[PDB]
């Protein structure tokens, strides 16, 4: 059973923080809570919905930290000219961009995790 | 040699053009503008930057901010975060597209030589690259 | 060995908890080695020590009076702060728009040997790139210095690949300092003017 301040949903307990972290301390915050836990991962989109109620009492246009990171970083890239390269000359080449969703429409914004959001944690046990 | 307007680099020619552009746009201009002709490619850390990265600097001119590379990210999924931080596997996304930037462009900010991967329907000028003719 | 150049000589010492209080002192030991076997003067090799964690503390400026023995008495008894970050970028920010933030002395050669003991977050190393060129615009040479594990040897990387000027070396830990100075030292000599 979820602890107090967490709802259950489909196995898992989850929670709206209005903190206002960035992605890194969004997640680690989170770890620090409750064992296991994480920034909220929505599978299907009925979980995202369930974590859209708990997402009400916030403003109407923002964004919540959920659990991705460095989404460019673990791209594949390659030239035009068909260019050699060894994936280790390119340490930081992307922006270190995070995602974000609006509970509204739930909507994924893939922003620059310097950025200071309101996130959702989550675990199962 | 080089064909006029063409700068060259340790045996290839380089140019740079304000007319901005989208990336793919840019890309096909360049391979339209000579024979095995892209979007310029950068040795990550090679003298070939401070050439390309000075070579914009002359050229370019006023206020434009960023400048293609023949670089992106050939994933062709929205983002590359395969998992969510939980090691949960990412197969459910609803990534807004115009937040997903795959393309490269090197930043005015020192001369033009810090790369920084963009929204690739942007406008921006360029530079186009290619071996001698 | 000993040093007399034309040398703008800046230490910056990781001080994070990624080294023990007494660790630390093996730290300000070497950089005060360093400094017996530099001909510190205005006209010659200045110097100024900083630590830094998420911020700088600055314990000694380029631009002195005091006896360079003054000078090695204010570094040993650098305060330990053991903090919990010590961001290698923004220290190197730091160093960037104040100590060198002008250049008055055109003629001499200007290091920052960067002594770091730690790792700083993607987040934040997503700016050493940028800190480490506006540095070398400014004729500014970077020494990364490898203290040991927990120093990330993917940052140091990309401080070295900015210029053919900066060179790392890579230490096991604070103790193997004791015995790097002939080579850092005279290494790091070897770049500066002279007369």
């Amino acid at each position: 059973d979820c602890p107090p301040d967490w709802s259950s949903y489909e196995g898992h307990c989850y929670r709206f923080f209005k903190e206002w972290m960035h992605w890194d301390d969004a997640e680690e915050f989170c770890t620090e809570q409750q064992t296991g836990a994480h920034l909220v991962s929505f599978q299907s989109k009925e979980e995202a919905d369930f974590v859209r109620s708990l997402t009400s009492e916030m403003l109407k246009g923002d964004v919540v930290w959920i659990g991705l990171s460095d989404v460019w970083n673990k791209c594949r890239f390659e030239w035009t000219d068909g260019m050699e390269f060894d994936y280790d000359d390119y340490y930081l080449i992307a922006e270190y961009e995070c995602v974000a969703s609006k509970p509204t429409n739930n909507k994924w914004w893939i922003i620059p995790c310097t950025r200071f959001k309101n996130f959702v944690c989550e675990f199962q046990a | 040699d080089c064909p006029s307007g063409w700068s060259s680099y340790e045996g290839n020619c380089y140019k740079f053009f304000q007319q901005k552009m989208n990336w793919a746009d840019a890309e096909r201009f360049c391979s339209e503008q000579a024979k095995g002709g892209h979007l310029v490619s950068i040795k990550i850390y090679s003298k070939e930057k401070d050439f390309v990265g000075d070579l914009v600097t002359k050229n370019i001119q006023s206020s434009d901010l960023y400048a293609w590379i023949g670089l992106r990210v050939e994933n062709k999924e929205k983002q590359c975060s395969s998992e969510w931080s939980d090691g949960s596997s990412v197969s459910y996304e609803n990534v807004v597209e115009r937040t997903v930037k795959k393309c490269f462009a090197l930043e005015k900010d020192l001369g033009f030589v810090l790369w920084i991967n963009l929204y690739c329907a942007q406008k921006n000028p360029f530079v186009c690259k290619s071996p001698p003719p | 060995f000993y040093c007399s150049k034309l040398l703008d000589l800046v230490f910056l010492l990781d001080g994070s908890s990624m080294l023990s209080e007494a660790e630390f002192e093996v730290l300000k030991a070497f950089v005060v080695g360093m400094m017996e076997r530099l001909h510190i003067s205005q006209k010659r090799i200045r110097v100024a020590v900083v630590e830094y964690h998420d911020g700088s503390r600055a314990y000694l400026e380029l631009k002195a009076r005091k006896r360079p023995s003054e000078l090695r008495r204010i570094t040993s008894q650098i305060k330990y702060t053991g903090s919990q970050v010590a961001s290698t970028s923004e220290v190197l920010k730091y160093t960037l728009f104040q100590i060198f933030g002008k250049i008055d002395r055109p003629e001499a050669s200007h290091i920052t040997l960067l002594l770091t003991a730690s790792q700083e977050p993607p987040r934040m190393a997503r700016n050493l790139v940028r800190y480490v060129q506006g540095l070398k615009k400014k004729k500014v040479i970077v020494i990364p210095v490898g203290i040991g594990p927990h120093a990330s040897l993917k940052q140091i990387r990309l401080i070295e690949k900015q210029a053919p000027e900066n060179k790392a070396f890579l230490l096991s830990g604070v103790d193997e300092l004791e015995q790097r100075r002939d080579e850092i030292v005279s290494y790091l000599c070897d770049l500066a003017p002279e007369a």
